[PDB]
């Protein structure tokens, strides 16, 4: 699945559609960032430019001018084709094809943006500008509105009113298109096949990063070559750690293993967390642990739907947890006043969920606590946790355990559709699973 | 994972 | 294989011995890189920094003092632990743990470098610091400076004379150890292990990434979690393009596959290029060219040696692919004299060699035109290839066709020793590796 | 006379009576500079903030916040009192004296800004900044806005909007009150006496800056401190020099001298421009010259009232010229042709007129062209002059001419009020001034 | 008197002789700095700049490279001639009168200076440059240097040496020529003839700043066109702030008004510092507290010799402080056991001299505490003075009184020469130069 | 004066 | 690979 | 004056 132009088309219309009368927005492409001395880091187009464009090239913007309600035209300002440039650094698209390929009305190279840009400006009444986002853009538009501001015996006038268009951009993003949901579900039935894979191919003696390779092949075999984020593969007392990307230790027969990996498809990010047993049978102790998560995530999966909030979903996951905690003997005393306290805080410390979008970690707003009300449309992250510290003064079996279980979802019109949930979570079925792939 |  | 603590204390010294008395050197970490939004690229040590501790962590600093020829102490700037920061972006060395650790004097708090900055490099007469490396680093250091500068009613005095060490730095990396040897050994192993893969793996309909795919796996099993280099996977007509990176096309029967990629072991790089053809069997055509890039390849790989240098060998080279393109009629002409006017750069645009180490085109003098000469420790490519463009005026078999043959070696006292040959390069040997893999 | 503090507050209603709803005006005073090594020039408030507060001192910014059409109120940012600063630099204001002494709501510590500004501006919906007139005013600024928008967790949010005030500012100053009026007008006598004092103690022999010394201390002697720009003594080919500040040459008999000087009085600024002989008498030629450049003045005085434009009285300024200029025989041909020509370009090479205020180049919109027409409360100057260069192909006897007369008037009702006129200058009374002083 | 182009040669050479064979310096003209909207403050030469050529124009460069021991050479960078540019904003120099007028080997323009710098730095060993003295220069240099980093593949190298010239150049400065002795002996002689003015104008019922009037004109009358730091006159209360610079308040009879004046003539600073009676008549009180501090100006004035410190003549003086304190009853207990604690601290709160020269508070090593050997060359301040708060807890007759008395001098062989004795300073002379001065 |  |  |  994918973005199409019409698409792309209806996105810059809908951001021009609240735009003032008389106004340009300016978005500007992600710089190239060096890995080590001339090396450079695979590029990654800047999330919001790419809504836009879906075009991966630096030094690029997008200018779209609003003369009124019904006129508007768009400008983009791209890398001239260089024979020599693109014999080395890749083809480039240029000037000429530009027009027709990102379906802008005009293409000026990016070389000639300080002569081109206050044109562009002068006499407009509203710029929209992300300030603050890049260096170089800021350098860029403050250069232009110094031109106009100084060049009056020239007959020329800057916008005197600056807007930062991220609120809005942001608040678009915040709710996906049946094409975004199409490809989200796609990067989502990809990541759930790499954590498969993982389960499948885990054996005692192997090392975190094993894993680690085995998923982003698995990303790398169905078209999606990066992770949304740094892979995650915490084993044993690692689990604990909640961004834990070193993954250089060797697994241990016995413990756990947490996963946090997910592949980027078409600019969109999957994200799933999976934690099973390093040998494919959880013990005891794992399983009174697993067992609360999992009954977090398969209730949070039930209440998910337009009309809650992450933050009252958020409450009946802490009493979920408190109860399980106090039944172990982890935590002591009333399962409500302990819930008052947030005793689980020390066992659950980050959020249940997050938008997730072109980026991981999504744009948009949450509203104060995450008490925003849910509308169709909305995609997030479901992933309760529990997390024991090796000397955390709970009974000894439960030290050092780190479990995390996350699923991503889209708001629908009744409920909510899992996009994750063809990678298993319930216990059985994982010993299954793993059980299935060692009589290979 | 974890909103950071 | 690895490098030693010992390892690491020999260069420090080794570059304090350069040093004058009363002088301290500044080295910076390299600083994290946002991929997009709230999300890092896997985090890459300055090579120079990770030449002189092998430590792994942004914010650190590592400030070296001489006092005399017999006198000299260290100080490691680096970050505090931290478990709020730890149980979120993991564990951290300390500075309770970093001089036994990294083998330095005395280790202190980042986040207090401004305030203890100054006052060690008070009353020293020199200060080496690499300016303009690192925006950060350089206002740690000028503010320092300026602290010391203006501080004359308390008695301080900020010294007169900066050094860019980078020179001395990069010229002992030039030459490698035992132990780096050893490593970039291992290097050239898991890179050779891996094109013998992705010529394994390769199948007509298979898309470009799909190699990649394979490599980097390959590259994960044996302990290198990262490649060098952005991978190129250059099919048919992207062979032409040298940094092709984009490797999207479905690879097609009767290609030729060009593929550059080399690992990272312990930060040292490996870089291999293998050129195949897609289907298994060179074409006529296809053999023509790869055989001049081979011979070029061969001699050269006989020739160097201590006494030589990249600009005699290259000469070799040039006179070889002159020949070889005239009795193809790609040129016409005398030899001699086309070499004289280097009617070779259209097919061959780019250097013979470049050193190789901590970077994948690693520091260290050239001389002017690469005339420097060769001499035991030095490590280098050797990747002849030729390039004939789509629509070149040349007879239209050879259009279109991309080819690089790439080993690395190091200069020893009576040659070289090769530490990519066992990742085969010659036709028939490809050929049969293809054909054996493709009886599965 | 000068401003009351009833003026200042009116001021700031005017400017947040234009303000939108829930926004915030922020308006920094001048930073101190150096002159020198560890000396500075006197201070000089930004004629904006200055315009706000009559308040001298560095270090300051107010803040203008508006709740709605009938709510509003300010804050004060400036130097804590500090008994070592101020036995050393002068007596502070402090923040205790602050709210009565300029008329303000609330009064913080500048120390405190970054901690205190973020907090004002979190939740409104506008911010009027002046961006990019000062590089620590932007800094603060935005690092105010950078906390706003990354604290959504701790429910802060920042002004997505940001209009630059000075627009609206600059068209308020355009327009003096009767107080302003007032003032200038003091300055206007006091700048006339002190060209009155030039005319009477210029003796052949005198060099230029012995002038600018009777100048700047006349301008003393009456409360005025300071010049409103650089004195301009030019005798002699000096004349021909737009901004000639050296004023180093010996005054010759037989040459004219052109004072150009201006006192600033309560921040007002007096702009007056008188030329005369070095001996008391106008030769011929420099009659001929100094009678087209005064029926210049005495016309355009005549016609400037409501309703006209620079631009207007501008063209019949230079029919004169052009016309005196062609019966001199420095310009040969029709008048009209010469006249669509600009003919009288080489010898008229400025504006006639600028706005005067808080600045000597008056901020305001001046219009294409300096179209805009005129209405009453604006002041500037009628400025028009004639230079003839030394080495111009003209009759010999007006070759290194430089000859300026500038009055200073405001535009009333019904025309206009001459606030210079008290320093003559008629030939005749030029003449008699000066022999009517060298009886002595 | 004035300094000589076989001067200005001397000192360049001097530094030259000081400098690294294959090294260059670079020494940057002061930048125009802004006073208000679109005019400037008068230019003032970098005092450093100026010493090595004299020449008064902002957007130059002085470049000196030396080769060996025998050979250097000198590049003047400045700004070109402009028929437009200087029609305007006075005549400048140009590229080719500079060398002549100068007495540099070449000139280029100063538009040039990025396109010619790195040229000159390319192949030398080190580079002097007063880092961080002035934004624009340190631009250009690191441009330069980088360039120079970046083009191996072009032949070049950047010096890896950066030394900061000042500390040599400060030293320099520190030991006056007899042309600058010359120079400074006249720069005294017209501040003593200002301040002879001042006192003979006084009268009560005057404003402070109208004998700040009569300094200035006096300053102007003998070619020294602006003060070397902003006139002081502090009268009453206002004398026990050291910078009181507001000279705003009417001088009242019963009060004493403190002068430090100083004027710049051809660069170099005159310093004066007369305190004295506003009605001309010294009440017993204002003698008590004279006494004191023109006893220690007289001592230290006998004491200053070569061999000698600042720090040991200001113990005499202390002593001699201490003394009169207590005999007066404004400091109890024993003398020696005071001195020891400092007691004469809360009245006497600054140092006893300072160098003067190119800056009021010149450059130049004073040792810690002031303890640098005096040697014959040297140009100091001797300023003794004693400030009683108003508030201060001793007999109400001394509170608010402020007293300061200042000479200029310079070290000579067997002693010192005094500059500035031509204005009167003992009591009976103040008063009856006063008294003869009311006389009219 | 002349506007600069 | 190729120099850059 | 008094160093500043
Ligand atoms: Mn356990
Ligand atoms: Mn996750
Ligand atoms: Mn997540
Ligand atoms: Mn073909
Ligand atoms: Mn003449
Ligand atoms: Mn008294
Ligand atoms: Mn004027
Ligand atoms: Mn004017
Ligand atoms: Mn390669
Ligand atoms: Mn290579
Ligand atoms: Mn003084
Ligand atoms: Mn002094």
């Amino acid at each position: 699945s994918e973005i199409s132009r019409q698409e792309f088309q209806r996105r810059r219309q809908a951001l021009v559609e609240q735009m003032q009368p008389g106004s340009a927005a300016l978005i500007f492409a992600a710089p190239e960032v060096t890995r080590s001395a001339d090396s450079e880091y695979p590029y990654r187009q800047n999330s919001d430019f790419w809504y836009f464009t879906g075009f991966n090239e630096p030094e690029a913007v997008l200018v779209l001018i609003k003369s009124d309600d019904t006129h508007n035209h768009s400008v983009l300002f791209n890398r001239v084709r260089d024979l020599t440039a693109e014999i080395w650094f890749g083809r480039r698209l240029g000037q000429d094809a530009a027009p027709e390929k990102l379906g802008v009305d005009r293409a000026l190279a990016f070389s000639e943006i300080n002569q081109q840009l206050y044109q562009l400006l002068n006499g407009l009444d509203v710029v929209y500008h992300a300030q603050g986002e890049y260096a170089y853009a800021d350098v860029i538009v403050n250069s232009a509105l110094e031109k106009l501001r100084k060049g009056s015996r020239q007959n020329l006038t800057a916008p005197a009113t600056m807007i930062d268009w991220r609120p809005v951009v942001h608040e678009m993003r915040l709710f996906k298109s049946p094409e975004e949901i199409a490809v989200l579900r796609r990067a989502g039935e990809i990541t759930a096949m790499a954590h498969t894979r993982a389960m499948e191919k885990c054996r005692p003696g192997m090392f975190e990063y094993h894993l680690e390779g085995e998923i982003h092949h698995e990303f790398n075999r169905h078209g999606a070559r990066y992770p949304s984020y740094n892979t995650i593969v915490g084993s044993g007392e690692n689990g604990c750690i909640l961004h834990y990307t070193e993954n250089e230790c060797e697994m241990r027969d016995g413990d756990l293993v947490l996963i946090d990996a997910g592949c980027e498809y078409k600019g969109y990010a999957g994200d799933i967390t999976r934690t099973f047993p390093v040998n494919g049978k959880f013990t005891q102790a794992q399983r009174e642990i697993y067992d609360i998560v999992l009954e977090s995530l398969e209730t949070s999966l039930r209440l998910y739907r337009p009309g809650t909030s992450i933050l009252e979903v958020t409450g009946e996951v802490v009493r979920i947890m408190v109860s399980g905690l106090v039944k172990l003997g982890i935590l002591k005393g009333d399962v409500d006043e302990l819930i008052a306290q947030n005793a689980h805080r020390p066992f659950f410390m980050h959020g249940l969920s997050h938008w997730l979008g072109l980026d991981v970690h999504d744009v948009g707003v949450y509203g104060q606590d995450r008490s925003r009300i849910l509308e169709p449309g909305m995609v997030l992250t479901v992933e309760p946790g529990l997390y024991i510290a090796p000397d955390a003064e709970v009974p000894e079996q439960y030290r050092g355990i780190g479990i995390r279980i996350e699923d991503d979802i889209v708001i629908t019109e009744t409920g909510n559709e899992n996009l994750t949930a063809s990678v298993v979570k319930k216990p059985e079925e994982i010993e299954a699973l793993m059980v299935a792939a060692r009589k290979q | 994972x974890p909103p950071a």
